[PDB]
């Protein structure tokens, strides 16, 4: 019921071509998409989704739009090939939800990094203060090899929501398709 | 101002007019028309219209309205 | 090297810097004509081949200064004899 | 190739009107919309755009963004009013264009076979034309780029059109014109050249000074490009050359000759018709 | 509550909207919406135009709220202030049903107001523009108008006489409109019509050109003939007998001066370009 | 409002003058005649140069006709008879695009000028009564004449 826009940061780099999940981490984070969309729908039609990806050149395929059809079109040959890129990719998502027709909506963004990241902490509290000028709030759930523990990443949330801000989180990828439902069974409207 | 005369008197045509015939001129800037209408008037001319045109019955053109020498 | 002043170079400078006989020049100069290089003509009544192009070369620091006093001295003549024309008619053409 | 356009004058405002939308921001939005034009010959026509949104960082200008789904709804839109219309390709505010300005024409390629850029420029201080824009091309190069790729000057020019010059023309009534003007509009003609001419000299010679010496990039680029250009230098002044001028000039001077003959002899026959009229009125009237 | 001096604020683009639309639907009435702002109780302002689809009946309003909605994101939102559509060579006037669509405009908005274009009558030096007010009939014998300045009143035009047949002042009451302009379109406006140096360097040609003068010279010679008859000729037959007999094909005098101006014109700019090409350059 | 200036027109009540200047700074077209011309009416020979600058910086912006006008009366009454040093704000004016700032600078010119026979402003005031395309400016260009021509009145009826 809540007001927000939901900007995704699907991996289709080369390291999510691989089995840490059962069958595939294209399956793995596409059916999180899956659990997401209808999260948010069920949530507030209101409610507008709109998806990046990391590769070369981090396409908007489909722009910020409640409907959530577009984007199951958008998963299918989704190519997970290339390089995973981080910076750029929450660049991409920040400068994006600028230009929105609703503004009552939160700028909320749900990453699915599955390859091995090469940021910089000092690179994380800079785009995490800048995330803290519009508060953008950003819980990432990482499909596959990310970083050592994660790291930088729970830096970037604390760097983002310092001094008890809690809004965006850091979830775990080391065992598999986790039931989202199940990671966010309290943070259920805010994970 | 006056070459801004000129064309501001061009509105008066905007195509539809009527095919019409010249006829005969009573003086300056007035003669006689004798429209494809069957019937035939006494109207004025504008000054635009240079006087070499005339001669052995030109078509012309008249107002719906007014049915002057446009 | 001559700035086009007098480029219609006779044979002999020809026959003289590449050491080539007199009679074998014409011969050479229709080759790098044929070729392309350059856009000469020639006369035999004289035997001067007149130069008309020059395939554009690379140059140097130099040469861009010695290009910048043709380029400021003739923009100069340029700016100045436009302020002719507009110091011949202030109020005429309005 | 296409090698000329037609841009119509109401564009050119229908950009203008939205630099000053989004021109409250005054440190810097480059604004970015859809170009549309005609597939009317090897030329192109252009005759109507509209806007899109747009932004973009400060630092790694790679951070753009061209709403899709916008241009898809307002171009449906604008088919809905004009099927007759189409896209043609894009535009951007800036005054001169950015190294960013490719990633755009190379993203929406594929709407138009080529989307031609425009750019604009609000605060033209050149007296010039305004207005111009490029297409984007490759032109790898002996050097071993994998693709040189790099946009085209085309030429361009106002478009026109009955009604337009009719209410156009109707709002140049605002300020004073002499395009009648005999013997002026030539002369400032000239004039306008010349200040051309001293400007791109000025500019070519500050680009010059620069690669000279201390600091820029001496590729060869342009650098004997440009000495082909002092190639041509016509020697004015030489042997028969006098005589292109001499057995031309005094013929227009014959021309005009005679004309001021006539005119001389047409201005005397009024001074016979007023020294008639007004003496002979004046004996009869007293 | 009373009327005023009103003033019709305009935007630049909105006459080219106008008149394209207008134009290109020149054989039927073409309806649009005016969109603006409503900046006092005294003056409008409109600063965007469009219009919709018509097979006068408009489509579906889907159009609408969508068409406003994208205008407000990229750009920003505005109000619809009233509309137009065309009386093409008609008298700019509110027609039966124009006046029917009236009370449900202005009962929806106050200062709703009605655009009347003709792109017929409109001469490239001046347009035909129009735009009509609707005035109760409940009123009909009390005051409308307070009239506390000259402007609307004995300021501005006078009534035309094809419209005046229709309403002049009943069922609706006239509005004056102005233009107002940005500096920055007004400089770009300002220049259209120049050109590059090219233009103001090219020598057209002497072959062509001395073929020119060769041409009119020739004629002119003729001129001079009939000229001279004409002149000497000199009927003593009033100088208005003469302006009648005149229309004909008689036109000494007149092509004479003529030919002297072009091939004045003509020799002057081509030496004077020749001049400078060599003083300049080199 | 209108008439508080004038009532306290040579007296130049600077106190009156503060609370017009918040009253002409409303930006609105009801307050416009408010200030607008009390504003420069109390300032009446003042010459206050921060007045000068409030109203002509201030009738650059507005969107309204009335703010335009009090504000067109005010600063060609706030210089009252110099007739040299009022020609930089003349000059000014009249190379103004603005429909009524340009007769504004059009009235200007005729207060500092008051009856001034100086065949000098007599050129080019009368010029653009020639060349002027604004019927506004136009008509406050050609009624200057009588506003500068007390010094020699029977010339008016002939040109
Ligand atoms: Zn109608």
């Amino acid at each position: 019921m809540v007001l927000e826009s939901t900007m995704v940061c699907v991996d289709n780099s080369e390291y999510m071509r691989n089995g840490d999940f059962l069958p595939t981490r294209l399956q793995a984070q596409q059916d999180a998409v899956n659990i997401v969309c209808h999260s948010k729908t069920r949530s507030n039609p209101e409610n507008n989704v709109g998806l990046i990806t990391l590769a070369n050149d981090c396409e908007v395929l489909t722009t910020l739009t409640p409907d959530t059809g577009r984007i199951l079109s958008k998963l299918h040959t989704v190519q997970p090939k290339g390089k995973i890129t981080f910076c750029t990719g929450i660049r991409v998502a920040h400068l994006a939800l600028k230009h929105r027709q609703g503004k009552n909506h939160k700028m909320r963004i749900i990453a699915f990094v599955g390859s091995p990241v090469e940021d910089n902490e000092k690179d994380l509290v800079k785009l995490a203060k800048r995330l803290k000028k519009e508060k953008v709030n950003v819980d990432i759930i990482n499909f596959g090899e990310e970083e050592v523990n994660t790291e930088k990443l729970t830096a970037f949330v604390n760097t983002l929501n310092g001094k008890d801000g809690t809004g965006s989180h850091l979830v775990t990828v080391p065992p598999g398709p986790s039931l989202a439902d199940a990671l966010i069974s309290s943070p259920i409207l805010a994970g | 101002e006056f070459l801004h005369a000129q064309e501001e008197v061009k509105r008066i045509q905007s195509i539809p007019l009527v095919i019409g015939q010249f006829l005969e001129a009573v003086d300056q800037n007035t003669a006689i028309v004798g429209s494809t209408t069957g019937s035939n008037y006494y109207v004025r001319i504008l000054s635009t219209i240079d006087r070499e045109l005339l001669k052995p019955n030109a078509s012309v053109a008249l107002h719906k309205h007014s049915n002057a020498l446009v | 090297t001559r700035p086009a002043n007098h480029r219609q170079l006779t044979f002999e400078e020809i026959a003289k810097s590449a050491k080539i006989t007199v009679n074998e020049v014409e011969l050479l100069v229709m080759k790098a004509l044929s070729v392309g290089l350059v856009k000469g003509s020639i006369d035999e009544v004289d035997k001067r081949v007149h130069m008309t192009w020059v395939q554009p070369r690379v140059l140097d620091l130099q040469q861009i200064k010695g290009m910048k006093d043709r380029l400021e001295f003739w923009c100069t003549d340029v700016k100045s004899m436009e302020m002719l024309v507009e110091h011949q008619a202030h109020d005429i053409l309005t | 190739a296409v090698q000329k356009v037609v841009v119509h004058p109401l564009v050119l405002l229908s950009v203008v009107d939205h630099f000053n939308r989004i021109g409250k921001v005054g440190n810097q939005k480059r604004v970015v919309g859809v170009l549309l034009g005609s597939w009317q010959k090897k030329v192109l026509d252009v005759s109507n755009s509209f806007a899109v949104p747009f932004d973009e960082d400060d630092k790694d200008d790679s951070v753009w963004f061209l709403d899709h789904d916008y241009l898809e709804n307002m171009y449906g839109m604008f088919k809905k009013v004009n099927a007759r219309e189409r896209i043609v390709g894009w535009y951007h505010t800036g005054p001169k264009l950015h190294k960013n300005d490719i990633a755009i024409n190379e993203l929406m390629k594929r709407y138009c076979p080529n989307s031609v850029l425009v750019i604009i420029d609000v605060k033209p201080k050149d007296l010039g034309l305004p207005t111009e824009a490029y297409i984007s091309v490759e032109e790898v190069h002996d050097d071993g780029t994998p693709t040189s790729k790099t946009f085209e000057h085309v030429t361009s020019e106002i478009g026109a059109e009955e009604a337009e010059e009719v209410g156009v023309e109707h709002l140049l009534r605002d300020i004073k014109d002499t395009t009648v003007g005999t013997l002026s509009q030539r002369i400032t003609n000239q004039v306008h050249g010349l200040k051309g001419l001293n400007s791109k000299l000025l500019d070519i010679r500050s680009y010059l000074e620069k690669v000279a010496t201390g600091k820029l990039p001496i590729n060869h680029q342009i650098i004997y490009q440009l000495q082909d250009v002092f190639n041509l230098l016509p020697d004015v002044s030489l042997q028969e050359f006098v005589k292109a001028f001499y057995l031309k000039t005094n013929d227009q001077m014959v021309v005009v000759y005679l004309a001021s003959l006539i005119r001389s002899v047409v201005a005397l026959h009024n001074l016979i018709n007023n020294k008639i009229a007004n003496r002979d009125a004046e004996k009869k009237e007293g | 509550a009373v009327d005023t001096a009103e003033q019709v604020y305009i935007s630049s683009l909105a006459l080219l909207k106008m008149l394209k639309h207008g134009r290109a639907g020149v054989p039927m009435e073409v309806m649009g919406l005016m969109l603006g702002e409503f900046v006092d109780d005294y003056t409008v302002r409109v600063i965007d135009v469009f219009a919709m689809p018509q097979s006068v009946e408009a489509v579906d309003p889907v159009f609408q709220a969508k068409m406003l909605d994208m205008l407000k994101q990229t750009g920003r939102p505005e109000m619809v202030v009233g509309w137009y559509h065309s009386h093409p060579g008609f008298g700019c006037w509110l027609s039966g049903v124009d006046i029917n669509t009236q009370q449900s405009f202005e009962a929806l908005s106050e200062r709703a107001v009605a655009v009347v274009v003709d792109p017929i009558q409109s001469v490239k030096g001046k347009v035909v523009i129009d735009a009509f007010r609707l005035i109760n009939a409940n009123m009909m014998v009390l005051g409308h108008e307070p009239r506390q300045t000259t402007s609307n009143l004995g300021h501005l035009n006078k009534p035309s006489i094809q419209a005046l047949i229709h309403g002049l002042n009943r069922h609706y009451y006239s509005i004056t409109i102005n233009y107002r302009k940005n500096e920055l379109e007004q400089k770009m406006l300002l220049n259209l019509h120049k050109k590059s140096w090219m233009e103001g360097l090219t020598l057209q040609d002497y072959s062509e050109h001395c073929k020119h003068n060769e041409s009119v010279v020739k004629e002119m010679l003729e001129l001079a003939k009939n000229y001279n008859k004409a002149v000497e000729e000199e009927d003593k037959m009033t100088p208005e007998q003469l302006a009648i007999k005149n229309v004909g094909k008689q036109d000494p005098k007149r092509h004479l001066e003529e030919h002297v101006d072009v091939l004045m014109t003509s020799n002057i700019v081509q030496c004077l370009a020749a001049m400078l090409d060599t003083v300049v350059f080199k | 409002s209108l008439g508080l200036g004038l009532a306290a027109m040579g007296t130049a009540r600077q106190d009156v003058y503060d609370l017009l200047k918040t009253n002409l700074y409303q930006d609105d077209a009801v307050t416009g005649e408010a200030a607008g011309l009390a504003l420069g009416l109390v300032m009446l020979g003042s010459k206050n140069a921060q007045a000068i600058e409030d109203m002509v910086g201030y009738a650059q912006e507005t969107q309204h006709e009335k703010i335009l006008r009090g504000l067109a009366v005010g600063i060609a009454l706030v210089m009252y008879g110099r007739m040299e040093e009022a020609d930089a704000l003349i000059e000014s004016l009249c190379r103004d695009k603005d429909p009524i700032l340009r007769r504004s600078g059009m009235y200007t010119v005729a207060m500092a000028y008051c009856g001034s026979g100086n065949n000098k402003a007599i050129r080019r005031l009368l010029h653009v009564a020639v060349s002027d395309v604004n019927d506004d400016v136009r008509r406050a260009a050609v009624e200057s004449l009588g506003f500068i021509l007390f010094r020699t009145p029977e010339q008016c009826p002939s040109v």
